[PDB]
C-alpha cells in the first residue's frame, strides 16, 4: 500500500458582545418621576 | 443545526406571530408553555433545562398592548420573558415617528436580543420578519431594523412576510405615504419580501373557505400556514427539500424584483370534503386560477417569471411533473421569454397541520405556491398614485417632516418606487 | 415543572400568602388573579419580580448540562471491542 | 487486485447511492449489518473490488457521501442500509448550497474538497490495483453539479490514468425541477468533456417513461425510479467481479467504445424489464432480450437513437447463454436497422457476457451506446442558455461570488463546440 | 494553611462584610450559631477546641451603629466578641477624621488583633479589604491601615473591594475630595483595587436581576459571590486553579497602571434561568458586555490589557478554550498591541451558592472576570473634573485644614491624578 | 537493570505524570494498592523499571513529586492512583509559585531543590545501570518551566551520561491559559537546548483536536488530554520492560532520533487513536497503523509536519507483527514523500517492534519524530516574546525576584537561534 502524510484541514457571524450601546431603563422599563420645584 | 431567528415587529407581525408560534407549536408538539410531553423543533425552536423549549423569535412593537396581551395570554410561559420587547409612546402611522424618532430608542434592545440569538444558534440560514406596510412600528421601525441587520448580521438571507395595502380597503388616510418610503429602505436590504394583502385573504375566506365575517384572527392562520410551509423542508423530511437559501437562487430573477406572492390552494372548508379529496393534478391549477392569489393583482396582466411549487404531504415526484406540464401548456399562463425552466418543486411529507379550532380542513396535499409575477407591477402602482394625490397638496407631511424627515425624501422615495416600475416594465419586454 | 424535583414549585403569590405591612398589602378585592399578571404587581423592598407563573423549587438546577454517552480516552484506547457476529436462532 | 471506490456527491447521488449498495450487497449477499450470509462462493471472491474485509467479517463499502448540507446524509443514515458505510467518510460541509454550481465550486466547495481529497485518498491508495473511480452527480443544480464537477478535476491529476466514471441525471427538456438548471449543466458539462472517459448520462423524463410503459408500475417514486439506475450500475461492472465467458472491465468498454477522447456521452439500458403483474411464461430467451436494448423506448437519457445514427454499443449480458446466439442477433441489428449504424466503422457492437445473472432473473444485459443524436439534448439546452444569458437573468447571482461573464461566453462556445463535432461526423 | 485576612472597614465595608460572609458561611457548613453540625474551612474559619470556626476578620468603624448592629444582629454567636473594635466618634465624611485624628486612637487597638490573627495559622496569601472611596472611614482609616500594614507584616499581597463614585449616582457632596485624597495613598501599596461603583448595579440589578426596587442588602450579595469566587481557587479543588499570589503577576502590568474590573456572569433570575440555557458559549460572551461591567465605565473606549476568567462550576475546558478563540475574532473588544495572549482561565469544581430566599438563581456555573481596561481612565476624568471645579475657590476645605491638614497634599494628589490619567493613556498607542 | 528516574514538578506535568502512572501501572499489573495483581510472568521481570519493590511486593513507583503549593499534592494523593506513591517522595512546600519564570528558578523554587535532589539522590543510588530521567512539566508556568530547568540543570551536572527525557506542554495560538506564558517559555527553551537529549514537545491545542476530530468526544476533560500523552510516556519506554524482535533503548532513541546535537526537540503520538463508532468498520493492520502514525491528526503536538522536511523518525510498533510488514510500509511511507523527507539522511526511518501490546489494542505504536517543523512552535513564541518586550509588559514582577533584561534577550536570542538551526538545513 502507497500511503502519505496529511492532515490540518482548514475546517473543524455574531457581531460582537460590545458595540451594540446599550440603554438605560427610561426606555422600556419604569420611569421615576421628576419633581419640580412648587412656584 | 438549522435556526431562523423570528422578528415580529408591529401589532399586524405580533399579532400574525401569536398565529405563527402557535401553528408551530402544534406541528413539533410543545404544549403552549414550553415542555414537549428529534432535530425539527430546533429551526424554530431551542431546548433549555427539564423541557423547556423557548422559541427563536423577538417580538417588538413601539407601543406596549399588542406584546402586553402575548406576555399574559397563554403563551406567556413560552417567549423569553425578554425577547418580548415593548415600549412607550406608539408611531402615531409616521414613518418618521419610528425610524427617525420614538424607534430611535429600542433598535439596541432588539439588536442585542438578535444577538443574543444567533450566538446560540449555529447555522441562521436567515431571519424572518413579520412587518405591515401601513404604519411607522411596521415600517419606519422595519426600515431601522433591516438597515443595522443587513451589516451587523452580513449576507445572511433576511426574509420577510409584509402585509401590503389593499388596492381599496384601508384602515388608515396616510398609508400611501408610509408604504413608498418603506420601500426606498427594503428594496435593497432584503432578498425576499413574500407580501399579501388582507383584501384578498378576505375573499379566499369568502369564495372558497365558505366563512363570512372573518376577523384578523381568521386571516393571519393562512398567513401562518405559507409561511409554515416555506419553512417545512428545513425541519422535517422531504424527497426535493428547499432550503431557505434556494428560495431565493430559484425565484428573484434580476437585482431587486424580490417580491415573491403566495397561494397556498388546499384551504377547504371545515365542513365540506365528505366524499373527495384533492390531487395534485387540480391542486396545482387552483394556486394557478386567477382567485386564489392572496395578493390582488390580476395574475393574467403580466408573465409568471420564476414559480417555486411547495407540495406537502403524499405527493408523489411524478404527478407534480405532470401537473407542471398541462400548467405551462395552458395559453393564459404566460411565462416570460427569458426563462425557458419556470418551475422548482419541494415535495415534503409532513401533511399540512390543524390548528384546534380553526377555519381549515385536514387535506393530505398542498401547494404553497411563491410565484414572481410582473402583475404586482400594477399591484403598487395604484399605492403610488394615491400617493401622488396627497403629497401634491403637501397634506398630512407637516406630521412627518416634523419628527425628523426632509420633505425632499419623500419625492426621492418616489424616484425609487418609479424605478421599480420600469425595472417590471423592462423584466418583461420580449427579448428582440 | 412539578415533577422537576420532589420538593413543592415555587407557587406564584396568592391570596392567603399576603401579609400585614408590605406595599403590596392591596386594598380593595384580593382573588388569586391580580398577583399573577405584572402590572397590577408592583414592587417590594428588593426582591425579584412576582414570579406569575408556576416555577420549579430552590433546589432545581437551571439551564442545559449534558451528560453525553462517553468515557472518552480509556474507552477509545483502553478497550478494542469489534462488531459481534451474534448468532441467530434457526430458522 | 481489482478495485473501484464510489463517490456519492449531491442529493440525487447520495439516494442513488443508497440504491447501489442496496443492489449490489445483495447481488453479492452482504445483508444491512454488513455480515456475509449468502449460498455461493464465488461472490466473496471477488468482494475485494467494491468493499474493504474488517476485523470478524463485516465488510464496509469503500465510498465517500459528499454534500454540503447535513439533511441527505441524516436520510441515507436513517434508511436500510445506513450503517454499511464507515462513520468517518460521512464528511459533510455545514453551510448550505442554494443550488448554485458557482457557490458548490468556488466559494462554499473550496472548504470540504481538501477533506474529501483527504478520504478519497484513504481509500484509494490502500489497494493493490486500481482501475478507476465512480462519482454519482446530478448536473442540474449545487452539490452535484458544482462540488461533483471539482471532485473530477482534482482527482484527476492526482491519478491521472484511472477509469473516471461519472453518473448524472441530464435536466429533461420538459421536465423542469430547478430553474437555473441550464445556469448549472452547461458550466459543468463544460469540465465533463475532458476529464472523464466514462460517463452514463441518464435522464428523468425516460426514466418516468420506462415506468410507465414497461414496467406498468402507476407510481413510480424516487427509490423504484434509481433502482432502474442501479441496475446499469451493476452491470458494467458485474464482469469486474463475476466470472464467466468472454470478459470486459470498464478500460476495455471505453478502448472499444470511446472512438475519439470528446466523444464519450454514454446512454444505459436494462434489458429484461418485465410489468410486474407477469407471472406466466417464463423463458427469457436471448432473441427478445436484444429487442428490448435496441428499442428507444428503453433508453434511459431523453434522447432517441433514430435522429442520429450511432458511434458503437456495449452489450454487458449476464446469465448461461450460447454465444453463438448471441453473436447472430448483434448482427441482425446492424442489418435490418441499417441506417442507424455507422458505416464508417465496420463493427458498431461490443459483446460482453458473465456467467452470474443478476438475483431472481435467469438472463439479463446491460446496454451501453452512444448514438450521434445527443446532440439534440446538447442543443435544446444551448437553446435554454441563449435566452436566459442573452440578457442577464439569473446572473446577478452567479457573479456575486466573483465569476464574471468571460466564463460564460467561453463556456457556451465549448457548448457549440461540442455540438459542432458531434454532429460533423453524423453527416460522415 | 491557606489563608485571607478580610478586614472590614466603613460603612459601605461593614455592610459588605456582613453580607460576604453569609455567602462564605452558606458555602461550608456553619450556620450562624458557629457549631458546624474537611479541609476547606481553614481559609476564612479559624478552628477552636470545641468544634467553633470562628471567623478570620476584623471589623472596624468609628460610627457604633453598623457594628452594633453586628453586635445585635444574628452573626453575633460566632463573631470574636473583640475583633468588633468599635469607635467612639464618627470619620464624619472627613479625609482629616481617619487619618491624622481620632483614626489614629483606634490603630494600636485594631492593629494588635490583626496581628494575633497572623500568628494563630500559617499561609497568609494575601489580604483584602473592603470599604468604599466615598468620604470617611472607607479613605481616611483605610489609608492608614494598608500603608502601615505594608511594613508591619512586610509584602503580602493588598487586595480592596471599594466603592467608587458613579458620574451622577451619589451620597455625599465631598466625594470627588475624599475619593482623590485616597488614590496617592492606594496607588503606592496596593496590588489590585478592585473598584466597583454603585449606578452600574443598580441597572445590574434592573435588567438581569429584575428588581426595580433595590436595597443595599441585594447590592452586596452580588459583591459577595465576586469576592467568593477569587477566594474560591484556594478553598476548593479544582482543574486550572489561580492562587491569590499569581493573579497578581498577570493582571497588572505596569507598577503603576493596577486598578481591575468586575463581573459576575449568571446574575440572572428564576423567571428567566428557567428560560435560558446558562452554557459556557454566552455565559462567557454576558462578561464582556457593557451591560454587566458593575463599575459604570465604557468598556469598548479603552482597549483591554488583561482577563483572568475565573470560571466556577462544572464547565469543561474544551469548550472554555473554545469560546475564548471566539472573543479574539470578534472586532469590538480591542486587545493591546503589546501582548497577543490576554486571557487567563481558570475552573473550580464547586458550584455556585447561592443565598436561600434570594434573587439569584441557582446556577452550577459561573465567569467572574476580573478585567483590567484602559478605559477607567475615563471613569477617573470624571472625579478629577469635580475637583476642578469647587478647588477654583476651594470649596469645603476648612473642615480639611480646621482639624488638621496641610494643603499641600490637594495638589499634590491632583498630579497623582494627572500621573494616574497619563499612565492608563501612554499604554494605548502604537510603536512602528 | 535499565532503571528510569520519575520527577513530577509543576501544576500541569504533575497530573500528566500521575496520570502516567495508571497507564505505566496496568501494564506491570500493579494495582492502586501497591501488590501484583496480573497474570503473567511477562511484567514482573521488569517491576524493577518503572517501579521498585517493598517487603511483600507493594512494588512502590520510584518517583520524586515537587510543587511549591501542597495542592496537587493531595489532589494527587487523593486520586485514582495515589497510596502507591511514597509519603516520603511527596517533598513540597506550602509556599507561592506565583506562574513567574523567577519564582522556582531563582526565589521560592530555589530554596526546595535541595530536598528534592535528596530524593532523587536516594532513589539513583539503591539501584543499577541507571538510564535516563523522566521530568513531567510545563512549558509555560512557575515551576513547570522555572523549577524544571533548575532541576534539569542540577541533574545533568550530578549525573552527565544518563539522558534526560522530559515531557513539556509548549505554549500555542488558540489555548491560552495564562498571560506571562511567552516569557515562561521562551526563558525555559533557553536551559532545554543545552542541557536534553529527550525533549516530548507536546501542546494542548493540537491534542484537543485529536480528542474532538479523531477519538470525537463531546467532554474532552483534562483526564483525556493527560492519557493521550500518558500512552507515548509508556510507548517510548516499551523496548525497556518488555521483549521485541528487534528492541531500541532511550540511548538507540538518541544516537538514531538526533541528527545535529542542538535538534533534540521531538513531536509525540500514538496509533490506535479511532473513535468506537468506526473502531468496527476499519481493521488494525501493520499496513494501517501506518496511516494513524503518519497522519498531523494523530501528532499530539501542532505544526503542520508538512510545512517542514522531516529529518529523523522512529515507531516503537508494540504487539505482535511482521517485519518484512514494518520495513517495506516505513519504506514505502519514506520515499511515497521523499519531498517532504531530508536527503543529506539517506534512510531517515527507525523501526522497532516490541512484543507486549498496549493492554486492548492487539497492535500499538508511539510516534516520536524529529521534523523541521517544530520552528513554527518555536516562532510563534518569539513573536509573543517581542510585543511583551518592545513595550516591556509584565517585567516588573520578572525583574523584582532577580532577574534582568539581559537575561530575556539572551534567552530570546539562544531561542532564534534553535529556529535558525531547524532551518539551515530545512533548506538544504
Ligand atoms: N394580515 C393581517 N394584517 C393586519 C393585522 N392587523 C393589522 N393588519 C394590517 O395592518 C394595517 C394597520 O397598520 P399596522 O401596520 O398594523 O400598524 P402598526 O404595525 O402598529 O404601525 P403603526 O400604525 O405606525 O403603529 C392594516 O391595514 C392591516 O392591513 C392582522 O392581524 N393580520
Ligand atoms: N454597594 C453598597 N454600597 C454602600 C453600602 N453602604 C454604603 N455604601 C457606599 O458608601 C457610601 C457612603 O459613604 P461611606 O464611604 O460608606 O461612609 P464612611 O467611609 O464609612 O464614612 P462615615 O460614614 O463618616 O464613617 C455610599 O455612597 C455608597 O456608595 C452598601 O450597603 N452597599
Ligand atoms: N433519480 C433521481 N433524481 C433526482 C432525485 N432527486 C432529485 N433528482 C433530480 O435532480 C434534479 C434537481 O437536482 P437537485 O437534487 O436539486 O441538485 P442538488 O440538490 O444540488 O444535488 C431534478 O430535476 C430531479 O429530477 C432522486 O432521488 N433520484
Ligand atoms: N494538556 C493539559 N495541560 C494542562 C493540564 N493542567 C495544566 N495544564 C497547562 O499548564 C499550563 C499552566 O502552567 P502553570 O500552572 O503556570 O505551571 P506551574 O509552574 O506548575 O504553576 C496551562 O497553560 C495549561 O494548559 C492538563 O491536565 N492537561
Ligand atoms: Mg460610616
Amino acid at each position: 500500500p502507497s500511503f502519505s502524510i496529511k492532515g490540518r484541514s482548514k475546517l473543524g457571524k455574531t457581531p460582537g458582545p460590545a458595540a451594540y450601546r446599550q440603554t438605560d431603563v427610561q426606555v422600556t422599563k419604569f420611569k421615576a418621576p421628576q419633581y419640580t420645584m412648587a412656584a | 443545526m438549522r435556526e431562523c431567528i423570528s422578528v415580529h415587529v408591529g401589532q399586524a407581525g405580533v399579532q400574525i406571530g401569536n398565529a405563527c408560534w402557535e401553528l408551530y407549536c402544534l406541528e413539533h408538539g410543545i404544549q403552549p408553555d414550553g415542555q414537549m410531553p428529534d432535530d425539527s423543533f430546533n429551526t424554530f425552536f431551542s431546548e433549555t433545562g427539564a423541557g423547556k423549549h423557548v422559541p427563536r423569535a423577538v417580538f417588538v412593537d413601539l407601543e406596549p398592548t399588542v406584546i402586553d396581551e402575548v406576555r399574559t395570554g397563554t403563551y406567556r410561559q413560552l417567549f423569553h420573558p425578554e425577547q418580548l420587547i415593548t415600549g412607550k409612546e406608539d408611531a402615531a402611522n409616521n414613518y418618521a415617528r419610528g425610524h427617525y424618532t420614538i424607534g430611535k430608542e429600542l433598535i439596541d434592545l432588539v439588536l442585542d436580543r438578535i444577538r443574543k440569538l444567533a450566538d446560540q444558534c449555529t447555522g441562521l440560514q436567515g431571519f424572518l420578519i413579520f412587518h405591515s406596510f401601513g404604519g411607522g412600528t411596521g415600517s419606519g421601525f422595519t426600515s431601522l431594523l433591516m438597515e443595522r441587520l443587513s451589516v451587523d448580521y452580513g449576507k445572511k438571507s433576511k426574509l420577510e412576510f409584509s402585509i401590503y395595502p389593499a388596492p381599496q380597503v384601508s384602515t388608515a388616510v396616510v398609508e400611501p405615504y408610509n408604504s413608498i418610503l418603506t420601500t426606498h429602505t427594503t428594496l435593497e436590504h432584503s432578498d425576499c419580501a413574500f407580501m399579501v394583502d388582507n383584501e384578498a385573504i378576505y375573499d379566499i375566506c369568502r369564495r372558497n373557505l365558505d366563512i363570512e365575517r372573518p376577523t384578523y384572527t381568521n386571516l393571519n392562520r393562512l398567513i401562518g400556514q405559507i409561511v409554515s410551509s416555506i419553512t417545512a423542508s428545513l425541519r422535517f423530511d422531504g424527497a426535493l427539500n428547499v432550503d431557505l437559501t434556494e428560495f431565493q437562487t430559484n425565484l428573484v430573477p434580476y437585482p431587486r424584483i424580490h417580491f415573491p406572492l403566495a397561494t397556498y390552494a388546499p384551504v377547504i372548508s371545515a365542513e365540506k370534503a365528505y366524499h373527495e379529496q384533492l390531487s395534485v393534478a387540480e391542486i396545482t391549477n387552483a394556486c394557478f386560477e386567477p382567485a386564489n392569489q392572496m395578493v390582488k393583482c390580476d395574475p393574467r396582466h403580466g408573465k409568471y417569471m420564476a414559480c417555486c411549487l411547495l407540495y406537502r404531504g403524499d405527493v408523489v415526484p411524478k404527478d407534480v411533473n405532470a401537473a407542471i406540464a398541462t400548467i405551462k401548456t395552458k395559453r393564459t399562463i404566460q411565462f416570460v421569454d427569458w426563462c425557458p425552466t419556470g418551475f422548482k418543486v419541494g415535495i415534503n411529507y409532513q401533511p399540512p397541520t390543524v390548528v384546534p379550532g380553526g377555519d381549515l380542513a385536514k387535506v393530505q396535499r398542498a401547494v404553497c405556491m411563491l410565484s414572481n409575477t410582473t402583475a404586482i407591477a400594477e399591484a403598487w402602482a395604484r399605492l403610488d398614485h394615491k400617493f401622488d394625490l396627497m403629497y401634491a397638496k403637501r397634506a398630512f407631511v407637516h406630521w412627518y417632516v416634523g419628527e425628523g424627515m426632509e420633505e425632499g425624501e419623500f419625492s426621492e422615495a418616489r424616484e425609487d418606487m418609479a424605478a421599480l416600475e420600469k425595472d417590471y416594465e423592462e423584466v418583461g419586454m420580449d427579448s428582440v | 415543572t412539578v415533577s422537576q424535583i420532589c420538593p413543592p414549585p415555587r407557587r406564584p403569590l396568592t391570596v392567603a400568602d399576603i401579609r400585614p405591612g408590605m406595599e403590596n398589602e392591596r386594598l380593595g378585592v384580593v382573588r388569586d388573579s391580580m398577583f399573577q399578571n405584572p402590572l397590577i404587581v408592583k414592587a417590594e423592598l428588593g426582591k425579584p419580580r412576582e414570579r406569575s407563573c408556576s416555577l420549579p423549587g430552590i433546589n432545581f438546577n437551571y439551564g442545559l448540562y449534558i451528560r453525553g454517552l462517553d468515557g472518552g480516552v480509556p474507552e477509545a484506547i483502553g478497550h478494542w471491542n469489534v462488531f459481534k457476529q451474534q448468532p441467530t436462532c434457526p430458522h | 487486485m481489482r478495485e473501484i471506490v464510489h463517490l456519492q456527491a449531491g442529493q440525487c447521488g447520495n439516494q442513488i447511492g443508497a440504491k447501489f449498495w442496496e443492489v449490489i450487497s445483495d447481488e453479492h449477499g452482504i445483508d444491512p449489518t454488513g455480515t456475509y450470509h449468502g449460498d455461493s462462493d464465488l461472490q466473496l471472491e471477488r468482494i475485494n473490488v467494491y468493499y474493504n474485509e474488517a476485523t470478524g467479517g463485516k465488510y464496509v463499502p469503500r465510498a465517500v457521501l459528499v454534500d454540503l448540507e447535513p439533511g441527505t446524509m441524516d436520510s441515507v443514515r436513517s434508511g436500510p442500509f445506513g450503517q454499511i458505510f464507515r462513520p468517518d467518510n460521512f464528511v459533510f460541509g455545514q453551510s448550505g448550497a442554494g443550488n448554485n454550481w458557482a457557490k458548490g465550486h468556488y466559494t462554499e466547495g473550496a472548504e470540504l474538497v481538501d477533506s474529501v481529497l483527504d478520504v478519497v485518498r484513504k481509500e484509494a491508495e490502500s489497494c493493490d490495483c486500481l482501475q478507476g473511480f465512480q462519482l454519482t452527480h446530478s448536473l442540474g443544480g449545487g452539490t452535484g453539479s458544482g462540488m461533483g464537477t471539482l471532485l473530477i478535476s482534482k482527482i484527476r491529476e492526482e491519478y491521472p490514468d484511472r477509469i473516471m466514471n461519472t453518473f448524472s441525471v441530464v435536466p429533461s427538456p420538459k421536465v423542469s425541477d430547478t430553474v437555473v438548471e441550464p445556469y448549472n449543466a452547461t458550466l459543468s458539462v463544460h469540465q465533463l468533456v475532458e476529464n472523464t472517459d466514462e460517463t452514463y448520462c441518464i435522464d428523468n423524463e425516460a426514466l418516468y417513461d420506462i415506468c410507465f410503459r414497461t414496467l406498468k408500475l402507476t407510481t413510480p417514486t424516487y427509490g423504484d425510479l434509481n433502482h432502474l439506475v442501479s441496475a446499469t450500475m451493476s452491470g458494467v461492472t458485474t464482469c469486474l467481479r463475476f466470472p464467466g465467458q468472454l470478459n470486459a472491465d470498464l478500460r476495455k468498454l471505453a478502448v472499444n467504445m470511446v472512438p475519439f477522447p470528446r466523444l464519450h456521452f454514454f446512454m444505459p439500458g436494462f434489458a429484461p424489464l418485465t410489468s410486474r403483474g407477469s407471472q406466466q411464461y417464463r423463458a427469457l430467451t436471448v432473441p427478445e432480450l436484444t429487442q428490448q436494448m435496441f428499442d428507444a423506448k428503453n433508453m434511459m437519457a431523453a434522447c432517441d437513437p433514430r435522429h442520429g445514427r450511432y458511434l458503437t454499443v456495449a452489450a454487458v449480458f449476464r446469465g448461461r447463454m450460447s454465444m453463438k446466439e448471441v453473436d447472430e442477433q448483434m448482427l441482425n441489428v446492424q442489418n435490418k436497422n441499417s441506417s442507424y449504424f455507422v458505416e464508417w466503422i465496420p463493427n458498431n457492437v461490443k459483446t460482453a457476457v458473465c456467467d452470474i445473472p443478476p438475483r431472481g432473473l435467469k438472463m439479463s444485459a446491460t446496454f451501453i451506446g452512444n448514438s450521434t443524436a445527443i446532440q439534440e439534448l446538447f442543443k435544446r439546452i444551448s437553446e435554454q442558455f441563449t435566452a436566459m444569458f442573452r440578457r442577464k437573468a439569473f446572473l446577478h447571482w452567479y457573479t456575486g461570488e466573483g465569476m464574471d461573464e468571460m466564463e460564460f461566453t467561453e463556456a457556451e462556445s465549448n457548448m457549440n463546440d461540442l455540438v459542432s463535432e458531434y454532429q460533423q461526423y453524423q453527416d460522415a
